[PDB]
């Protein structure tokens, strides 16, 4: 009597499902047809199977419907629904990314910024790691009373990395130098001291 | 230090390197990317990987205070007394920026910084929906933070 076909177009049309990890995960695709067409999933093209992720996952026949509970980045992928009967089949794939979230304050690389010595004239750095889902802001501060310091760095996929460079040290260059970081949960600051010789 | 940030946080701190990151802001709702055009149109229905989609994201200052700017017009994204996104060229104003939430559903969400009651927000179909009718629970307003491609 008639072929399957897509009885909502709506929610297939956000073909993207980005979404954070721990999430729970339903990929729909309502299907018409005479008879009632059967549905099946691939993931990337293969068939998808319970073993090919930690707790499996469950369909809802009547919702055509692929459920997947508490993602990981693993999950990551194309999802394929087949609808089919007699009359024909058709398919429509989804695409999941799943990114780990943290609603924490910055956390900083223990041991940096490190302390440094040197001689009067001489060269010295100082280097923070800070590691912050919420993008961070970072300010590199001489007790002096705080005297805010200007520095370089550099955005790298798990981290930003920043590097303080004093040039010809003076015995006034001695101190304490702090890596403050903050986001919008809270702060966390490193500090370390210059010895100058 | 809790002071110091808390004086620091008001305005923008012109005397320290300002990290930038860069990445595509999913909408929830819409499925897409959101993007700043040409014409200074503001929308999310940009494909994956779409040159217009493609955001730098520069801190302010402390808090997760950033301004959102489109790489590829260099514009800005803006929100103006009404609640509308605007694309500007100028982006100094406290208009156009935003404090990057990570909400407790674990998506993201951006509250402007002038009007401390209006989120970036977009419906289904990808297109802009006013900071007035926002509230921090819709989905409209959730995001997440993809990876350039």
């Amino acid at each position: 009597k008639r072929a399957p076909y897509w009885t909502n177009t709506e929610k297939m049309e956000k073909r993207l499902h980005a979404v954070p990890a721990a999430n729970t995960v339903k990929f729909r695709c309502p299907a018409g047809g005479n008879p009632m067409p059967t549905m099946r999933w691939l993931k990337n093209g293969k068939e998808f199977k319970q073993e090919h992720r930690i707790g499996g996952y469950k369909v809802r026949n009547q919702h055509w419907s692929l459920i997947m509970e508490s993602v990981v980045p693993s999950d990551k992928g194309n999802y394929t629904c087949v609808v089919e009967n007699e009359y024909g089949s058709i398919n429509h794939t989804y695409h999941l990314d799943v990114v780990e979230r943290s609603r924490h304050r910055p956390i900083l690389q223990a041991g940096l910024p490190a302390n440094a010595s040197t001689v009067v004239g001489g060269d010295v750095e100082f280097v923070c790691k800070v590691y912050s889902d919420a993008q961070p802001h970072i300010q590199w501060i001489k007790h002096v009373y705080l005297k805010v310091l200007k520095a370089a760095g550099v955005n790298t996929t798990d981290k930003e990395i920043e590097v303080l460079y004093i040039r010809n040290v003076t015995f006034e260059d001695a101190g304490e130098y702090t890596c403050l970081a903050g986001n919008s949960i809270g702060i966390s600051f490193h500090s370390a001291w210059l010895t100058v010789l | 230090f809790t002071q110091h940030v808390r004086e620091q946080s008001l305005v923008t701190d012109q005397l320290s390197r300002r990290l930038i990151r860069t990445y595509q802001l999913y909408s929830r709702t819409s499925g897409k990317h959101v993007q700043v055009l040409a014409n200074k149109r503001i929308n999310a229905m940009a494909e994956d990987g779409d040159p217009f989609a493609k955001l730098i994201v520069e801190t302010d200052t402390f808090g997760s205070r950033v301004r959102v700017r489109g790489a590829e017009t260099g514009l800005y994204i803006c929100m103006n007394k009404k609640g509308k996104l605007i694309a500007k060229s100028n982006g100094k104003g406290k208009d156009c920026v935003f404090t990057e939430i990570v909400l407790e559903n674990n998506y993201t969400a951006l509250q402007n910084a002038k009007y401390e009651g209006w989120y970036m927000a977009f419906t289904r179909k990808g297109r802009p929906r006013k900071g007035s009718k926002t509230r921090q629970h819709q989905r409209e307003v959730h995001f997440m933070k993809r990876l350039p491609r």
